[PDB]
């Protein structure tokens, strides 16, 4: 400090500056996000796919700045994602908007001693009353709209129109195949990506879904020994042409005897590992794929990790290169294995179905990833928020319709309370506009034009914005009873989380 | 010409050199005070508890700090106080509500917060105002000494407390309406250099420094006779326009002396006639009036006729064209009391006149020459009370703590009134808590902690009567204290300061013409 | 400016004066919007650092302001010549001025032949001239539901600080038929000039008492001469009767005072005589106009007198005019031996005089040669009357509007909004180098409650959701009715159903500015031959 010397990134005015300013700034995405919303942002991490993202991870993955907390505080947003993948728009922007909310307060000079307690304090005081505000509960895992009602908040969070049928995709999907009776399993149940058809027409087809080729044959036995290699077909030595016409009549054959001959033993030895299906991480020489046939081994002729990662992952698989007979690690997990059309494309296709390890597979088809990731995206966030493994999500009014449910709650007990933290919490009763704003500036309106009318409701528990006409001018979508709901967990998370972080960021001085 | 200036930004001109008046004189106010330093470009010394009095001595921008010297000039003009405290709301509430309503977009549902801010205030304000009594010159005391402190004078405040508390009772307008809230006309302000506080008598009506103001000059006839021309004197004060060329010298003086003889002759007369006084409103100079002096009468000179003829009903005098002539008496007596207590030799004509139209020239005797002028601003804020008290009985105890009690009370309507409104509401109801909290600053400790617990109190236990004092910073009954807030003040020092708020919030351009 | 600066006095050389014209239009424009109306704010003019102004008036800034531009010249007046005009259209030519110009000469200079296109911002302002003489719809107060009692009230209750609209729905009824004067407008109408009304202060807050005939206003205290006697008559009097001077002047060149007050004293006393021939003829009142001096008022308190003077002589001649009484039938003379004429006796049932809330009048009761009314207002303080006042005056005159005209249009761009889509696709009708002109000026009646609104914070995009959710194909229809309701009441930005309250401006106003509307237009265009001066 009065040192030439020394460290810091914060401090001083910065920690009362720098450590609220761009942790703020973040909320960007998650101010314009959380809820239906249109906004979007444009996402380069440069794939040569230019990602459309609202989801607040996928955005501050790429996000670095020097603000130790800002630095830091994407962790407990991201340690959010990890505990539910709605609410996650929402954990930048509320405690973003109520961080200057105190330093609002260090303008008048209230402590960092002081502050962030009634926060706290009121932290509690939600996550009192917070369950008491829950309404419903998601019961029947089966059921379509017990579980698209959850996503109904979820993906409308991150994405508006497409939410609908995702929700039932989703519900239809029956991530309960799962028993989520503290089953959940994100590879198992997976989403596959499929070029074109419609994603109306993206589905969920059960088992794994590859869109890679099934070459040849499909398996000898459903309950496969699956041979998943990172390179079993490499060639083994290749023909050449030389004169830009033939190198010579006489040196073709040695080398497709080497090929052969190999691959003889190479897919014989793929049938005396017992593959009766070949995963092939790499290129299929027709040589193997003539002996995967004759062996009788499901070929395919390519696998991305995506494939060989899930394969490790499910079938117990080790992805191997091969130029010699092989032996399998890899085994089977899969009780069913096909070459099935889906995205009526031609698909490799594992398959069981069980409770545990069972792979009951989304397939998504859309024109692009883009298309077919953010809405993913979108959806997975509410497949996410479907993980809860407590069965009954005790839904609580959704769309953020618990915001002025608590809002008078917290601004009540703030009254009661006295002392700087009835400010303070008091200013906790004030975040809860942040995604009504985030909604209707989405939507085109002030949260005031909305809080205020919402205010006029005063313990109301359905009305709550969004994006729509609803939610402009009359500051009123229904989101209790909706169809849109969103689970008590990431009420439990969010403002205690977005809390959690925003403790001592303002503590932070060196 | 062509030329355009906008919205907010102008309105943020009309923030900025009003944001600067709201500070110093804010401290300056009340019972945690301090001055204003002016650093002339010479380095002269100014320091003030008025910094429009600082600013008509250095740069005033053409923004509000024309404006805020203005309104409080308008501030200054009808009770005589608040100035200090209005240049302190304006600014500041100009300064809070703007920026988070205009980001809300709208001056619109602040233009009508202001009005709304104002009305429990100005509501509860008179609800909670004490009733104290106007026939005790102590029951007018706490109050009155509470005013005359709120500028910080208890020196001449109690002496203040003496003379003007039954003045204005003895203020009567004419109209025979209120009297009890007295403009400055019929209750002036008017001084004799030196005296003491004895030579300070309490003097209820007008004072004629010209009644007597020499020993030859009329001396205590009781109820005198003023006589206006028309008879005693004439309409002429003339010249006779003598020809004038350049051969005749003696021409030139003719013309000089026929001024004043026309002056004499009118004083001729009186020196025949003889009365006990003359007024002579077109005036008589030195000459024809050294020649009243042995005619036994006083020469009042160059007065009006609206203090003559009040003087007239206030001394026992009346306009008669004759000493000689005699009609009757309009007031045979109309004095309370009549004195001259010289200052040197030049003589000053105390008439102490109860419930006369009058001056009621309040007699205000500093110990000397120079804190009279304190004796003059105290007997002025003797009278507001004065007028305040007759006027209204209730006044609340207060001012750091009717401060509180607005301010919390009216975002406390918030609670019952919501609506779009209540932001806007509240945006201008935020500001009034500081400015105890802003005297609780000098109180040391924690200026915030305290009125919080005094903004619980508020709605807790009580707001004005029981609350914050600038003395305290703390909670006291402001009752009980003696601490007291004029209602008559709190009417006004927020109105015009909401009133500059709402203008400078609506004019949103400056032409260069 | 913009283009060449090198060659100064309106050659930029091309449509660099032109835009640099429009832009200024559009510029000296952007004064008067945030003007507009009371919504539109008052601007603070600076004069000069010591000087400056507060005002939202259109034709008060512009007046005030320079213009060296061409388009900013005719801008100028076009605010002040339409306020010379009326008074309203001082801010609402000024905002499509600067686009009429700018649509004007765009296709005039496309010229199949500049003729063409000078009609297109007629046209649609023609077609307007019907539309806006076809309101009969909205501002007429003549058809209310209590008529002329809610014309005040609804005027009132737009104003309405308070019960106006209570009793003063029947005020400006009042007001307006007291008045018996020769003051015509076109069609019948009563002076709100000649409308004897005083203040209160003290007793209600508000409440407008109603007089029989007119009440002079008069004091007490003022006069030593006792003024009072009940009677059926009063004198109406101009004329004076002074002790001090009344045919007495001063001398300067005469050097005796014997000489000023020898022939003062014999006007003391004729004073006392002429009260004697005033009284005695008919009248037991005496009003005169003529006043006394607080000097001269104790030469009439302790020589004695009686009369009522200082009494305003507007009342003193609406009074002799209504009462039959004459303001002076006799003297050409102060005399006191000259006698006094029967005809100046005011005809009245009585000649009483209520003091109330510490203000007496003067009242005459049945005023025989025409009915009158002095209505009282009270407050407690003599401004709240003006706010009644103020609030009655624009009451008076909307409704005086309305006695104006029959036609009569609503305030706020709901009369524009409509033919604005209506014209605008009238644009096509004609189409060519027409739907480029028609449309210039019929997309320009959407702008003034896009400036009406928003001065009141309602982002007229919403207004014109709801204006235009009141204009219809279904509904074209300026009609004499609503089935699309066409008023915008501009004390609020958003349309109201009133249509007798104040703001709303008469069929007179309107064709006016849709002249001055196409006025800045063409006016800039007959030049020829852009050139420099050296």
């Amino acid at each position: 400090m009065l040192k030439e010397g020394a460290k810091h990134f914060s401090g001083l005015e910065e920690a009362v500056y720098r450590n609220i300013q761009a942790c703020k700034e973040l909320a960007q995405t998650t101010r314009t996000a959380y809820g239906p919303n249109g906004m979007n942002k444009m996402v380069i991490n440069h794939l040569e796919k230019l990602f459309v993202t609202n989801d607040a991870a996928t955005i501050l993955r790429e996000l670095e700045v020097q603000h130790p907390a800002a630095k830091m505080i994407v962790m407990a947003s991201h340690m959010q994602e990890q505990e539910v993948g709605d609410g996650t728009n929402f954990v930048l922007v509320f405690a973003g908007a109520l961080l200057e909310l105190a330093e609002e307060l260090l303008r008048i000079g209230l402590s960092v001693s002081e502050v962030i307690e009634g926060y706290e304090i009121a932290c509690r005081k939600a996550h009192e009353i917070l369950p008491n505000l829950v309404c419903c509960s998601a019961k029947n895992l089966r059921d379509i709209d017990e579980v698209s009602s959850l996503l109904r908040t979820s993906i409308m969070s991150k994405q508006y129109g497409n939410e609908v049928f995702l929700a039932k995709l989703i519900a239809q999907a029956c991530v309960s195949i799962f028993p989520d009776s503290g089953h959940f399993n994100v590879d198992n149940i997976r989403v596959c990506k499929i070029l074109g058809s419609g994603i109306s027409s993206s589905s969920v087809l059960h088992g794994m879904v590859f869109k890679k080729e099934t070459e040849g044959d499909v398996t000898s036995v459903k309950d496969a020994k699956i041979a998943v290699y990172s390179c079993p077909f490499d060639g083994m030595i290749t023909e050449t042409k030389g004169t830009v016409l033939i190198k010579t009549a006489e040196e073709l054959m040695n080398f497709s005897k080497g090929e052969e001959n190999l691959m003889d033993a190479q897919v014989k030895a793929i049938a005396d590992t017992g593959a009766n299906v070949v995963v092939t991480g790499g290129k299929v020489a027709d040589m193997a794929l003539h002996y995967a046939n004759k062996y009788n081994i499901m070929l395919v002729r390519l696998n991305s990790k995506w494939d060989l990662r899930r394969l490790c992952k499910t079938v117990g698989a080790t992805a191997l290169p091969r130029l010699t007979p092989p032996v399998l690690e890899e085994m089977g997990h899969c009780d069913s294995v096909y070459l099935s059309e889906v995205g009526d494309t031609q698909v490799v296709v594992f398959k069981h179905e069980k409770e545990d390890g069972a792979i009951s597979t989304i397939v998504l088809r859309g024109s692009t990833d883009n298309l077919m990731d953010d809405i993913e995206r979108a959806v997975d966030d509410g497949v996410n928020t479907f993980k809860v493994l407590t069965r009954d999500k005790r839904l609580v009014p959704g769309g953020g319709a618990t915001e002025i449910e608590l809002a008078k709650q917290i601004t009540s007990y703030g009254e009661t309370c006295p002392g700087l933290e009835q400010y303070a919490i008091k200013k906790f009763a004030e975040a809860f506009e942040a995604i009504p704003r985030a909604l209707a500036e989405n939507s085109g309106v002030k949260a005031n034009e909305v809080i205020s009318k919402l205010y006029a409701v005063h313990q109301e528990g359905n009305k709550n914005v969004g994006l729509d006409i609803e939610a402009e001018v009359p500051a009123v979508k229904d989101m209790l009873e909706a169809g849109i709901l969103d689970t008590y967990l990431g009420k439990y998370w969010a403002i205690k989380l977005a809390t959690n972080a925003a403790v001592t960021v303002l503590r932070v001085d060196q | 010409n062509t030329k355009r200036e906008s919205g907010r930004k102008v309105q943020s001109g009309n923030i900025n050199a009003a944001k600067t008046i709201a500070d110093i004189i804010r401290t300056c106010l009340g019972p945690k005070s301090m001055m204003k330093m002016l650093l002339d470009p010479m380095g002269g010394i100014v320091m003030t508890n008025d910094g429009n009095a600082i600013l008509r001595e250095i740069q005033v921008q053409h923004p509000a700090a024309k404006s805020m010297i203005e309104i409080s000039r308008t501030q200054d003009e009808e009770v005589g106080d608040g100035t200090t405290s209005v240049i302190i709301l304006a600014g500041e509430m100009l300064s809070v509500a703007e920026h988070f309503l205009e980001q809300q977009m709208h001056p619109t549902v602040v233009i009508s917060a202001y009005r709304k801010a104002l009305d429990d205030m100005i509501s509860t304000l008179k609800k909670i105002s004490i009733p104290v009594d106007i026939s005790d010159s102590d029951m007018m005391l706490n109050i009155i000494n509470s005013s005359i402190t709120t500028k910080a004078i208890s020196r001449w405040s109690s002496l203040a407390c003496n003379i003007a508390l039954d003045a204005v009772k003895m203020v009567q307008f004419e109209e025979n309406g209120r009297k009890e809230i007295d403009i400055k006309k019929y209750a002036r302000v008017e001084k004799i250099p030196g005296g003491i506080i004895e030579d300070s008598c309490v003097l209820r009506g007008v004072m004629i420094n010209k009644d007597v103001t020499h020993p030859r000059m009329r001396r205590y006839i009781k109820n005198p006779r003023i006589v206006l021309l028309d008879s005693s004197l004439e309409y002429k004060k003339g010249e006779s326009q003598t020809d004038i060329e350049i051969t005749r010298e003696e021409d030139f003086t003719r013309i000089l002396q026929m001024e004043e003889e026309y002056i004499q002759q009118l004083c001729e007369d009186i020196i025949q006639l003889k009365p006990d006084v003359v007024i002579t409103e077109k005036g008589i100079s030195d000459l024809a009036q050294h020649y009243l002096m042995r005619a036994n009468i006083t020469a009042i000179r160059r007065v009006r006729k609206t203090d003559n003829n009040r003087i007239a009903r206030a001394c026992g005098a009346r306009i008669v064209s004759r000493p000689e002539e005699l009609r009757e008496d309009d007031v045979g007596t109309g004095a309370g009391l009549l004195e001259i207590k010289k200052i040197g030799d030049e003589y000053f004509t105390f008439i102490t006149d109860c419930k006369d139209p009058k001056a009621c020239t309040i007699l205000l005797r500093g110990a000397s020459k120079e804190i009279l002028s304190e004796v003059e601003r105290n007997l002025q804020d003797a009278m507001q009370v004065c007028r305040n008290v007759l006027l209204d009985p209730q006044l609340v105890p207060g001012g750091g703590a009717s401060e509180m009690a607005v301010a919390h009370a009216l975002t406390e309507k918030s609670k019952a009134m919501t609506g779009v409104e209540q932001w806007p509401y509240r945006a201008v109801a935020q500001a009034l808590e500081v400015i105890p909290r802003t005297l609780i600053q000098n109180c040391g400790a924690s200026t915030i902690r305290l009125l919080t617990s005094l903004r619980a109190k508020h709605t807790q236990e009580n707001c004005e009567t029981w609350g914050v004092n600038g003395e305290t910073g703390t909670l006291v009954d402001m009752k009980e204290l003696g601490i007291w807030e004029p209602l008559a003040v709190k009417l006004q020092t927020y109105k015009t300061a909401v009133e500059t708020a709402v203008l400078l919030l609506r004019i949103d351009d400056i032409v260069s013409g | 400016m913009e283009g060449p600066l090198s060659v100064f006095g309106d050659r930029s050389t091309g449509e660099t004066i032109r835009s640099q014209n429009v832009m200024a239009a559009a510029s000296i424009a952007n004064i008067v919007k945030s003007s507009l109306g009371p919504v539109g704010l008052d601007k603070m003019l600076v004069d000069d650092i010591g000087d400056v102004t507060i005002t939202n008036d259109g034709a008060t800034i512009l007046k005030l302001l320079e213009v060296e531009h061409p388009a900013a010249k005719v801008l100028c007046e076009l605010a002040d010549l339409q306020d010379k005009e009326v008074g309203d259209g001082t801010t609402s030519v000024v905002i499509i001025a600067a686009e009429l110009l700018k649509n004007a000469d765009e296709l005039v200079k496309q010229k199949i032949h500049p003729t063409s296109v000078i009609s297109g911002y007629r046209l649609a302002c023609k077609e307007a001239v019907r539309y806006i003489n076809e309101n009969l719809i909205v501002n007429t107060d003549e058809l209310g539901r209590d008529c002329l009692i809610n014309a005040a009230k609804t005027s009132m209750s737009s104003k309405i600080i308070g019960i106006n609209g209570d009793f003063f729905a029947n005020m400006v009824v009042d007001a307006v038929l007291a008045i018996k004067y020769t003051d015509i407008r076109g069609q019948p109408r009563y002076p709100v000039n000649s409308v004897n009304i005083l203040k209160a202060h003290g007793r209600s807050q508000m409440e407008s008492m109603l007089i029989s005939g007119y009440a002079l206003n008069c004091v007490v205290g003022s006069q030593g001469m006792p003024k009072r006697i009940v009677n059926a008559k009063i004198a109406c009097l101009d004329f004076s009767l002074q002790k001090t001077k009344m045919k007495l002047g001063v001398q300067v060149v005469i050097t005796d005072p014997e000489k000023l007050d020898q022939i003062r004293q014999r006007e003391s006393d004729i004073t006392k005589e002429r009260i004697q021939k005033i009284l005695a003829t008919g009248a037991n009142v005496i009003l005169t106009t003529g006043g006394i001096d607080d000097m001269c008022l104790k030469y009439f308190v302790e020589a004695g007198a009686m009369a009522v003077r200082r009494v305003l002589k507007r009342d003193l001649k609406r009074i002799a005019k209504a009462s039959g009484a004459t303001i002076l039938s006799t003297l050409a003379n102060l005399e006191g031996e000259e006698t006094f004429e029967a005809a100046m006796l005011g005809q009245a049932e009585e000649v009483v005089q209520e003091r109330i809330c510490d203000d007496e009048l003067i009242l005459i009761k049945n005023t025989k040669a025409r009915t009158s009314a002095s209505i009282i207002l009270r407050g407690a303080n003599d401004f709240m009357c003006d706010e009644m006042e103020r609030s009655l005056h624009d009451a008076l005159c909307v409704v005086k509007r309305v006695l104006e005209s029959k036609s009569v249009v609503p305030g706020g761009g709901a009369v524009e909004a409509a033919l604005s889509i209506y014209l605008e696709n009238y644009a096509t009708s004609m189409g060519s180098r027409e739907q480029l002109a028609i449309a210039e000026f019929a997309r320009s009646l959407l702008v003034i409650p896009n400036t009406l609104a928003v001065n009141a914070a309602q982002d007229s995009t919403d207004l014109v959701a709801k204006l235009r959710a009141f204009h219809n194909e279904a509904q074209v229809n300026p009609e004499r009715k609503n089935l699309k309701w066409i008023g915008l009441d501009l004390s609020n930005g958003k349309p109201r159903d009133n249509k007798q309250a104040g703001v709303f401006e008469p069929t007179i106003v309107k064709v006016k500015s849709l002249k001055f509307a196409t006025e800045a237009a063409i006016t800039i265009l007959r030049i020829d031959d852009l050139i420099k001066l050296h």
